[PDB]
């Protein structure tokens, strides 16, 4: 998922752009995919109790 | 670049290029010294 | 605010390629003659 970025793959964003702005696309990309993480973690402690 | 007679300067020629693979780096071995000034580009930058 | 240490690095360049004086720009100058870091702080001050 993009995440709202252009694009989904982060090694095209670091090929693709100037750091300037790819940090803000990979800060964005890191932040809803750790995101997700803690979302399946909640899921998975409210499963295992 | 190896034509035998190039135009004159009021009637200058006009050639379009498309759909070709262009490698300006053969451009470097014209002569010793020449000028090569570029506006807008660095040269060097041109096979990307 | 106030700093360390203050390095200045003073010379010439053309008037196109002053906008590749910059973190992650690329270029003749960028590439072969003054790179800069990608986490780079501080200033640059160019005048005609």
């Amino acid at each position: 998922s993009k995440f709202g970025a252009i694009s989904s793959v982060l090694n095209d964003i670091f090929s693709r752009l100037d750091p300037p702005e790819a940090e803000v696309q990979i800060d964005r990309l890191i932040t809803g995919r750790l995101q997700s993480l803690q979302t399946y973690v909640t899921q998975q402690l409210i499963r295992a109790a | 670049f190896n034509a035998t007679r190039f135009a004159s300067v009021y009637a200058w020629n006009r050639k379009r290029i498309s759909n070709c693979v262009a490698d300006y780096s053969v451009l470097y071995n014209l002569a010793p010294f020449f000028t090569f000034k570029c506006y807008g580009v660095s040269p060097t930058k041109l096979n990307d | 605010l106030c700093f360390t240490n203050v390095y200045a690095d003073s010379f010439v360049i053309r008037g196109d390629e002053v906008r590749q004086i910059a973190p992650g720009q690329t270029g003749n100058i960028a590439d072969y003659n003054y790179k800069l870091p990608d986490d780079f702080t501080g200033c640059v001050i160019a005048w005609n």
